[PDB]
DNA sequence: ATCGGATGTATATATCTGACACGTGCCTGGAGACTAGGGAGTAATCCCCTTGGCGGTTAAAACGCGGGGGACAGCGCGTACGTGCGTTTAAGCGGTGCTAGAGCTGTCTACGACCAATTGAGCGGCCTCGGCACCGGGATTCTCGAT
DNA sequence: ATCGAGAATCCCGGTGCCGAGGCCGCTCAATTGGTCGTAGACAGCTCTAGCACCGCTTAAACGCACGTACGCGCTGTCCCCCGCGTTTTAACCGCCAAGGGGATTACTCCCTAGTCTCCAGGCACGTGTCAGATATATACATCCGAT
């Protein structure tokens, strides 16, 4: 690069460079922080969290609203086979549940 | 008044000694009865050196009770 | 200011509206008492955690981050209320 | 007072990158916050355990990339590692 | 048939023996002398030398370090040792 | 005479709304009174923030709702529509809770 | 307390069945204070010389055991000139069952015949384990100016 | 004339004789060829230690005989003695392995 | 190359394994879902085995690698180091 | 306790606290390592490692064996109720599993 | 010669030696023991590690020790070790 | 196979309020330049051990057959649970008051990190003898067809 | 209820072997002693919110009655694993032989932590306004008894 701009800015990159350098540093990880592990760090969290909002905002568009809210971000990470695979252990609060009835109980015809 | 006295050598013996006597009596008595010099005998009882000094009175000194005898070889 | 029989406060429309959000069309009778002790054990594993978290840093209140982290130790992660 | 850090603003920037319009609530934000922390803690601790193991003592770019192919499912741990080169390119020069 | 209270009384605090307890090892000690023990010396028999922490974990749960015929047997004995203390 | 529903399908009306609405169905007090008792059992004199016990809810009903999900998983499994307490404890068993 | 009730059975035994070659008694009118006069083995080089050990008693026994100190300097493998003791039975093998009695007889036998296993000074152990005859004679000289 | 047990008096003898020794159960070299497909897929010509591959067959085979327990308790419980393909899947499911 | 080589589990070890487990009644069925377990399950730890392996620039996957490739996916396993 | 004595032997136990403390010093845990942390660690290492042991000796000599071998470790870990839960989650190579036949295969 | 490879291979000998001192122990049960051994002093200093970071500290004393201990081994375990770890403690001290 | 009630659910419109998006002051953490040194990359060498192959032998796997035990389908019973309604009970909301305790700030003092000399604990290598694996014969004990 | 024949399992004794335990040489890490910068223990102050109380709704819980449909026991059928005998296949053990790459050592260089200085990015606080929840009133999908 050009080594002019801020270092969040020099990468392209929406998350803070600086703040997860110091985080490393002073997380008690290792005795050293390479100079290119946080860049790469930063992008990664990013990515993740832009594929999430995406996926949520998606869901809220398909429910007549404008606004995320917990449950649309649970039905956006149940909703998706990888997410869902990822966040298999965490419990969003306010996230309900899936809609589902076993076949079963339906009512015969 | 009857006392136990055993030497280091396991034998305990009795005798008679009245709670006025000082130590120097003690050992004048043991001279007495086998004639041990006093000069390589040392006597021990409550963790304490007899000393010729103090009376028995004052030692506190029960009926019935054991002492120690410890041989001091002068020479070698 | 003790409390007592305060478990028998799940009433038994709770647990049912709990079971029909699971997805359950027929509950039998007995169910509510299983899953009256189920719960007070897990209330019993999770408490028993925070509690030691809030007293090994010498305070008085249980706060929501000791909840939140004995619920991490224990496997099950919660969002939504820091940390 | 304190001065307590957390990930709003870039969230926000994202959000609004991906989706000009829509808007998010403060538990959907606080939600988010704990996500990136958990998230960050995970890789992190993985690396540095990864550097450990080789008896190292710095955490490189490539730790962290082979953290990233550990945690993550397939195609998301493809597109994340693609990601992270294209930034760490970008960054170098 | 019946112990005097000569052989009743504890070989480490040398009193009548309250709350008895058996150890694997067929050894009775008394409860306040058991509980010294365990929380203060090295966690075995004083008199075999052989570690007890597995019974003493095992029994501790179903609260079966007492013994009911020796300490039924002492209080029906001597009713008067065991109230004075 | 008057119209009353086939024995059955208001469970499944139920079940539609229920999985729909996001709100905390045990009521709050009693659970407030619930897990102070238990606290108080601990560890007496405590005192609680109110998110505390928030997330205490959250976490128990997620919980249940989810050993219900495998409750009603293990009741269909053995060709039954009523869940029963020995449903329950072969799901806790298999999940390993309880062994 | 129970302390006293002890300390009061450990003085009665003692003074009814004194032990052979050892004499131990209390120099303090307290009970917590001890002294104890040990004399050397026949098999030994410490012919002719006497020494005295002081004893303070902890407020709980038989729990913790008693501390124990040489007053005149001592040339052993197992002893220092200072005074400390490397002993296991004293601590790591402490048990309430054991009494003042069987520890200082453990101490008399231990004077018999010095442990290079554990050696607390390892200059005077390896030159004992070295020759004999040369920690004979310093061990006789030593007793012989010292404790007498 | 010949003389022959009983069904199913001879499973319950393997079933003692087995729980009773500690010796691996698959054949060596097929598991070890199956490892060595498996892993040519993901990086080309690798090479293997023997104490890796023990290591392999030994978690394996722990892991399949936990899952033959659950299974062997999903089928009783449905008042059945034999095994079945959805026992597995279902105890599979509970786990929450495939998800 | 290699190729065909699941049939290498038997019939009568998958019907080992089960006795070892505590069945009495084995059905027809049972043997291929066997199968087709025990290949998911190798193919999930060979993967972060030779994930490990790749990072430390070997070509050898050794028993270590196995050792904390079993502990990150939560069955930690003894006897091999560790 | 008195000085001039190795530390291992200042609290009576075997396991080594000077080891115990550099692990803790270099295994990147903390910035600074108290001086009582790893003597008490040491402590309950050597506690649940004798807590297995004795289990373990128990069940070889039940064997009639004077050897301790993996199957005595697994027999001894998963016949205490707490040991089990402790160590839930591992394998134990060698060890094989206990013995149990459920109620409802035993024959009439 | 190889380089000097550590391991707990006396410490637990010289363990087992006071519980039974008539019973020796095979080479692969002295490798699960030493693994057992690393991965209890692995789980309990991490979580120690964590105990301390959540209060803004910076040592680890005995007492996050402690609390570690606590939390990781079941109730009867919780307390013996504690209790011994106690006992070790105020021995070394004074 | 519908047809008509009758129920609950889904849809359109006013409205109004509190939470969200934005602006502002500022201060603490991030950015830039410089220096020192240890960690890591790179080259070279050794030898451990991993792969490959050949031959024998035999435990193990594959195949086939008789059949008896179990899985599955159909029927009948009555008992438990669902559904609706009237009644009693305490959650939920608002408002107020008080203080125990969380949280922040200043002192300084004792605990812990760094550094150099050194010596004994613990590791690598050897060796041997006893516990255990194994073979062979015998006593003991479940098991089943027949009474 | 049992008797007895055939078969599997456990005991006991003798034989042999390899690996576990003890010993020796040694090299490096723990020990000891001293110094120095700072982490937190403590005392003091502030002020937040958690606890307690009180009054009024009305929403939810509770008890009850009636009906019906589902669990469970029973019976019958058929078909498919199982036990056993015979044959074919490759697992397994021992042996030899090569060389690939893991493990170690020596050298050099350059990446990063530490330090200081400077400044603007984001954090707490305050404010306006509109997105969504709520109430009211129609439109329509769906269930149930009966032809
Ligand atoms: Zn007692
Ligand atoms: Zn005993």
């Amino acid at each position: 690069s050009a080594k002019a701009c801020t270092r969040s800015s020099r990468a392209g990159l929406q998350f803070p460079v600086g703040r997860v350098h110091r985080l490393l540093r002073k997380g008690n990880y290792s005795e050293r922080v390479g100079a290119g592990a946080p860049v790469y760090l930063a992008a990664v969290l990013e990515y993740l969290t832009a594929e999430i909002l995406e996926l949520a905002g998606n869901a809220a568009r398909d429910n007549k609203k404008t606004r995320i809210i917990p449950r649309h971000l649970q039905l956006a990470i149940r909703n998706d086979e990888e997410l869902n695979k990822l966040l298999g252990r965490v419990t969003i609060a306010q996230g309900g549940v899936l809609p589902n009835i076993q076949a079963v109980l339906l009512p015969k015809k | 008044m009857q006392i136990f006295v055993k030497t280091l050598t396991g034998k305990t013996i009795t005798l008679e000694v009245e709670p006025s006597d000082t130590i120097e009596n003690v050992k004048a008595k043991i001279q007495d009865k086998e004639g041990i010099p006093p000069d390589q005998q040392r006597l021990i009882f409550a963790g304490k050196q007899l000393e010729d000094g103090r009376t028995l009175s004052d030692y506190n000194i029960q009926k019935e009770s054991t002492l120690h005898l410890v041989l001091r070889l002068r020479g070698g | 200011k003790v409390l007592r029989d305060n478990i028998q406060g799940i009433t038994k429309p709770a647990i049912r509206r709990l079971a029909r959000r699971g997805g359950v069309k027929r509950i039998s009778g007995l169910i509510y008492e299983e899953t009256r002790g189920v719960l007070k054990v897990f209330l019993e594993n999770v408490i028993r955690d925070a509690v030691t978290y809030t007293e090994h840093a010498k305070r008085k209140t249980v706060t929501a981050m000791d909840v939140v982290y004995a619920l991490k130790r224990q496997g099950r992660t919660l969002y939504g209320f820091g940390g | 007072r304190s001065r307590k850090e957390s990930y709003s603003i870039y969230v926000y920037k994202v959000l609004k990158q991906v989706h000009p319009d829509t808007g998010i609530s403060s538990k959907a934000m606080g939600i988010m916050n704990s996500f990136v922390n958990d998230i960050f803690e995970r890789i992190a601790g993985e690396a540095s355990r990864l550097a450990h193991y080789n008896k190292r003592s710095t955490i490189t770019s490539r730790e962290i990339q082979t953290a990233v192919r550990l945690l993550l499912p397939g195609e998301l741990a493809k597109h994340a590692v693609s990601e992270g080169t294209k930034a760490v390119t970008k960054y170098t020069s | 048939a019946i112990p005097s209270l000569s052989e009743c009384q504890c070989g480490i605090c040398m009193e009548i023996l309250v709350e008895p307890v058996t150890l694997p090892c067929n050894h009775t000690l008394c409860k306040p002398c058991f509980q010294s023990t365990v929380e203060k010396a090295s966690l075995c028999c004083p008199f075999c030398r052989r570690r007890v922490s597995s019974w003493t974990r095992y029994h501790t749960r179903r609260n079966s370090l007492v013994n009911v015929e020796l300490w039924t047997i002492i209080q029906k004995h001597y009713p008067r040792e065991c109230k004075l203390r | 005479k008057p119209h009353r529903y086939r024995p059955g399908t208001v469970a499944l009306r139920e079940i539609r709304r229920y999985q729909k609405s996001t709100e905390l169905l045990i009521r709050k007090l009693p659970f407030q009174r619930l897990v102070r008792e238990i606290a108080q059992d601990f560890k007496t004199d405590l005192r609680f923030q109110s998110s505390a016990v928030m997330a205490l809810q959250e976490a128990c009903e997620a919980y249940l709702v989810g050993l219900f999900e495998d409750t009603n998983l293990c009741a269909i499994h053995a060709k039954r529509v009523t869940i029963m307490p020995k449903d329950i404890q072969l799901a806790r068993r298999i999940r390993g809770e309880r062994a | 307390h129970m302390a006293l009730k002890r300390i009061n059975k450990e003085l009665s035994d003692l003074a009814r069945d004194p032990p052979a070659q050892i004499s131990a008694g209390p120099v303090g009118d307290d009970m917590f204070h001890w002294q104890a006069t040990i004399m050397g083995p026949n098999d030994s080089p410490y012919q002719g010389g006497v020494f005295f050990l002081t004893i303070h008693f902890p407020t709980d026994y038989p729990f913790k055991p008693p501390k124990v100190a040489f007053t005149t300097r001592i040339y052993h493998p197992n002893i220092n000139s200072n005074g400390s003791i490397c002993l296991d039975i004293l601590r790591s093998q402490w048990s309430p069952a054991l009494t003042i009695s069987k520890v200082l007889l453990s101490i008399a036998s231990l004077l018999d015949d010095p442990n290079p296993d554990d050696p607390k000074v390892p200059e005077i152990a390896r030159i004992y384990k070295t020759d004999r005859d040369k920690y004979n004679r310093i061990s006789r000289e030593w007793t012989q100016k010292y404790a007498m």
